[PDB]
């Protein structure tokens, strides 16, 4: 019947994994050399149970005047996918004192995703001795669900855009949500 | 080279002095898309301005930037880039090229993957009532269909490269149909072309889709098209669809009214009591007409052929 | 000046010093009705609010016009843009 379109907003720090996901989960390819800053306008098809879903992916960026006019993006949205990055933890501490609460301010009432991006890294040498040698550890799974437990966000399930490993569940999840 | 003269050599409509803008936009690694090529405050790039300067109708400047577009890598993001002001967020390229009523670049942007199923949610496309202007159903089809465009509606219906299905809703969840009520007044004019596109589109879908109903599909509120306009005083579209004959064998089941005999002059009709009287399961037309339906028009929707006597028929049983 | 028109009811002079507009690059200084963009019907514009401002640090327009104003237009100089659009922001 009539594919009925959902607003998706891709919400995180700077090099995150957010427009690789969106790419890897759209064109099936994961950018080799030229990634664009925001992907934007597009719209992917997606079924879950039957009802074709057409996502709105709508991408934001912190760099230059896209800071300003992220806010312009957050109307009408339907899912916030908030996107940290397993390597560097630095934005799984940073979601909840800035992402949650922008969000929270503009998207009222709307469902709250986040993702664990480069969950790939988890396991790789450079960036464990990247970390170690500011300290610093991979993102726990357990921590992912303790961060999703203080935001009460929907879900929270990790992505990995260059193995294309969790591209998939992600967004189908977030339509799922969507749909309530 | 910069917004205030690309817009101004896409306004003039001079194609000799946007030659020099691909080697530019390639040797600066820039795009059509980018900020600095987009009005602040708007998100207008250069093809809305193009598709609004219009000189004898055509404008030579669309080609060449469709086709820098294309070479830049931006094609589906530089047609299908949404306003991003208040009072008309969602307006992509295809809403402008519907509205300014020019078939040819709206064909060129569809070829080219223009989002055919585009939701301009700006405040001038809320209802009167919830303080807008022009309130379409939202969608490029539906757009062209309350502009009265036939021939962009079949083109719609009918591309080779992406069709606009009939049968999709707005956030509102209005339908094409719905958004013909909502655009209806009861002057003949609109009353002769609301109900004749309201014809072609529910044929359109009943060939197209032979197992679906486009009339059946509710939206947020619940109301089918006949409710929607028995609730909002629209006189000329309801008379339409409760008096509905349809003559083609093909699509015969659309019919409300069926002439069951004819005598000379006299003829005995049957008209369908389908959400007219649907015994309280299901919403019924009349129930909104005596409670729901304030306009002034309800003391002349309650005199509709069957309503009058569905009225004074329940009195006679139990009344 | 535009106080002298506020007091004594000159609607027409009050509208245009109100939403005044010099397109000469060379005096910017003296317009009010600053313009950002206007698409269609959207004017969208800033207007300024000397003399009209909330403080009380200086006379203010909007004490004038309710309450000295005894003219016949005092509703209708009350209808301007910022004026009106004014009140319902506080
Ligand atoms: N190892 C690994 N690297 C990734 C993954 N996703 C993205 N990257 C790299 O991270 C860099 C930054 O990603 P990008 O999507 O540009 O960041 P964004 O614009 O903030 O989303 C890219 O150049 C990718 O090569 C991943 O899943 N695993
Ligand atoms: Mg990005």
């Amino acid at each position: 019947m009539a594919a009925i379109r959902k607003k998706l907003v891709i919400v995180g720090d700077g090099a995150c994994g957010k427009t690789c996901l969106l790419i890897v989960f759209s064109k099936d390819q994961f950018p080799e050399v030229y990634v664009p800053t925001v992907f934007e306008n597009y719209v992917a098809d997606i079924e879950v149970d039957g009802k074709q879903v057409e996502l709105a992916l709508w991408d934001t960026a912190g760099q230059e005047d896209y800071d300003r006019l992220r806010p312009l993006s957050y109307p009408d949205t339907d899912v916030i996918l908030m996107c940290f990055s397993i390597d560097s933890p630095d934005s799984l501490e940073n979601i909840p004192e800035k992402w949650t609460p922008e969000v929270k301010h503009f998207c009222p009432n709307v469902p709250i995703i986040l993702v664990g991006n480069k969950k790939d890294l988890r396991n790789d040498e450079h960036t464990r001795r990247e970390l170690a040698k500011m300290k610093q550890e991979p993102v726990k799974p357990e921590e992912g669900r303790d961060m999703a437990n203080r935001i009460g966000a929907f879900g929270y399930m990790e992505c990995s855009a260059k193995t294309k490993d969790g591209v998939r569940e992600v967004f189908e999840m977030a339509t799922r949500a969507a749909l309530q | 080279f910069n917004r205030p003269i690309l817009f101004d050599i896409v306004s003039r409509g001079s194609t000799a002095d946007l030659d020099g803008l691909l080697p530019f936009l390639l040797t600066h690694k820039k795009r059509l898309t980018d900020e600095e090529f987009r009005e602040p405050s708007t998100g207008k790039t250069c093809l809305p301005k193009a598709l609004l300067n219009l000189s004898n109708g055509r404008n030579d400047t669309i080609p060449v930037l469709l086709d820098i577009a294309e070479r830049t890598g931006n094609m589906r993001e530089f047609i299908n880039s949404p306003f991003r002001d208040i009072y008309y967020r969602g307006q992509t390229a295809l809403h402008i090229a519907i509205e300014r009523r020019c078939k040819h670049y709206v064909e060129l942007l569809v070829a080219q993957g223009a989002d055919v199923h585009a939701q301009a949610r700006g405040r001038f496309f809320q209802p009167k009532d919830e303080g807008g202007y022009f309130y379409f159903g939202e969608l490029p089809l539906s757009l062209a269909a309350c502009t009265n465009q036939p021939h962009i509606v079949n083109y719609l219906t009918e591309n080779p490269h992406k069709k606009a299905d009939m049968r999709r809703q707005d956030s509102r969840g209005n339908t094409v149909l719905h958004a013909l009520v909502a655009i209806a007044d009861n002057t003949r004019e609109n009353t002769k072309f609301v109900t004749k596109m309201y014809d072609l589109l529910l044929l359109k879908c009943a060939r197209l889709f032979p197992d679906s109903n486009l009339e059946a599909v509710l939206n947020n509120d619940g109301l089918s098209p006949l409710m929607m306009a028995a609730k909002t005083g629209k006189i000329g579209i309801f008379q339409h669809i409760i008096r509905r004959e349809v003559t083609d064998e093909d699509t015969r089941h659309l019919s409300r009214k069926f002439k069951d005999w004819a005598y000379g002059p006299v003829y005995s009709s049957l008209y369908d009591l389908s959400s007219l009287d649907t015994c309280g399961e299901e919403a019924s037309v009349l129930e909104i007409l005596v409670y729901n339906s304030k306009i002034e028009n309800r003391h002349e929707m309650l005199a509709v052929e069957p309503i009058n006597e569905l009225l004074r028929d329940k009195w006679r049983k139990f009344g």
